[PDB]
């Protein structure tokens, strides 16, 4: 039925501009008010603007007030947002959204969304370390092992285990931002004490954006 | 209260 | 710009009981509050519009009360699918502002976590950086405090951590946490220690290991 269907997004240098579009189906979309509501990797949502009916009349929140410009086009049915001098607090899932009623912004429909990043941080991909099992596991016990990810950028990177083969035990936890401006994350699994010596666990990790794609074989640290 | 506009007039 | 406030931002319950979710604002904005519910990599659904009135579709057991100051989202009896991330909105006037969010997660009983230390690999070294790595396996509830210790010594704005979702099977989280230090500093130490807290475990349990052992 109603559809909003957002483009125009993707990865950005601060100071950079990028305009986003919306394009609507299953409504008159000339008699309703639209708006922009992002939000930011982990945390809540945040409304940015908002336009009436006619395209003229305007709402802005401070955070973006002189920098993003909301527009639309309704014989195109589209909506527009402007960004200019982008900023890394601008990176953010940004929805396009539609105003429930002829006389309120509260949205009722909403786009999937469009990813925008605004970083100086260029493509590279992660290396990849050990985290070995304790030479102290537990006899008859239970064992933890994983892989480090870390240092690359942008997001996102997947990890298996043994080609897909070993899900149970298995958690990849979400990566964090470091200062850098790079990304790390850390997936680990647990797993039999009585099985280190003989059974093999690797970690598949990939980061597309790179062509990284490294297999690394994860055992008891020699002496 | 209510100062804004969406339907344009 | 109006403040709205929610609470608790964490409400943890078991599947058919009645949820309650509070919203207050920093002023009166009359009736002019609207819910919506969110779930992950989803966009957010609007349950309840201004003057609480139900959207057509949503199943009856959704309600909002309350005007002026002081708003609830009730939720008669929690389906499975019902527990999510809940935001309110007012849209009495510009900016448009929102709660931080409710998260209603699934109750179980108190499990203390397992703990593991992982020193930097040899690898990592070489190239001038030592990650050390805690992991909290499989605990409940969330709250749960890791302090690294450096030969004894408590650290402090070195480390990060990250969590995963409640688990879809044993409804436990696990946590890690990563001290990064320099190379030349992590080799001027010799013990590295994780120290767990939570209610679980009868007093903090703590692993480590010595560098430059097997």
């Amino acid at each position: 039925e109603v559809q909003l269907v957002e483009s125009g997004g993707g990865l950005v240098q601060p100071g950079g501009s990028l305009r986003l579009s919306c394009v609507t189906s299953g409504f008159t979309f000339r008699k309703f008010g639209m708006s922009w509501v992002r939000q930011a990797p982990g945390k809540g949502l945040e409304w940015v603007a908002s336009i009436a009916t006619g395209g003229h009349t305007t709402y802005y929140s401070d955070s973006v007030k002189g920098r993003f410009t909301i527009s639309r086009d309704n014989s195109k049915n589209t909506l527009y947002l402007q960004m200019n001098s982008l900023r890394a607090e601008d990176t953010a899932v940004y929805y396009c959204t539609r105003g429930y009623s002829s006389t309120s912004y509260a949205m009722d429909y909403w786009g999937q969304g469009t990813l925008v990043t605004v970083s100086s941080a260029s493509t590279k991909g992660p290396s990849v370390f050990p985290l070995a099992p304790s030479s102290k596991s537990t006899s008859g016990g239970t064992a933890a092992l994983g892989c480090l990810v870390k240092d690359y950028f942008p997001e996102p990177v997947t990890v298996s285990w043994n080609s897909g083969a070993l899900t149970s035990g298995v958690h990849t936890f979400p990566a964090v931002l470091q200062s850098s401006g790079l990304y790390s994350l850390s997936s680990v699994v647990t797993v039999p004490s009585s099985s280190l010596g003989t059974q093999t666990y690797i970690c598949n990790v990939n980061h597309k954006p790179s062509n990284t794609k490294v297999d690394k074989k994860v055992e008891p640290k020699s002496c | 209260k209510g100062n804004y506009v969406v339907t344009s007039h | 710009d109006i403040v709205l406030t929610q609470s608790p931002a964490t409400l943890s319950l078991s599947p058919g009981e009645r949820a309650t979710l509070s919203c207050m604002t920093s002023t009166d904005i009359d009736d002019d509050m609207n819910w919506y519910q969110q779930k992950p990599g989803q966009a957010p659904r609007l349950l309840i519009s201004e003057g609480n009135t139900l959207r057509p579709g949503v199943p009856a057991r959704f309600s909002g009360s309350g005007s002026g100051t002081d708003f609830t989202l009730t939720i008669s009896s929690l389906e499975p699918e019902d527990f999510a991330v809940y935001y309110c909105l007012q849209s009495f006037n510009v900016p448009l502002t929102f709660g931080q969010g409710t998260k209603v997660e699934i109750k179980r009983t108190v499990a203390a976590p397992s703990v593991f230390i992982f020193p930097p690999s040899d690898s990592q070294l070489k190239s001038g950086t030592a990650s050390v790595v805690c992991l909290l396996n499989n605990f409940y509830p969330r709250e749960a405090k890791v302090q690294w210790k450096v030969d004894n010594a408590l650290q402090s704005g070195n480390s990060q951590e990250s969590v995963t979702e409640q688990d879809s099977k044993d409804s436990t989280y696990s946590l890690s946490s990563t001290l990064t230090l320099s190379k030349a500093d992590y080799e001027k130490h010799k013990v590295y220690a994780c120290e767990v807290t939570h209610q679980g475990l009868s007093s903090p349990v703590t692993k480590s290991f010595n560098r430059g052992e097997c």
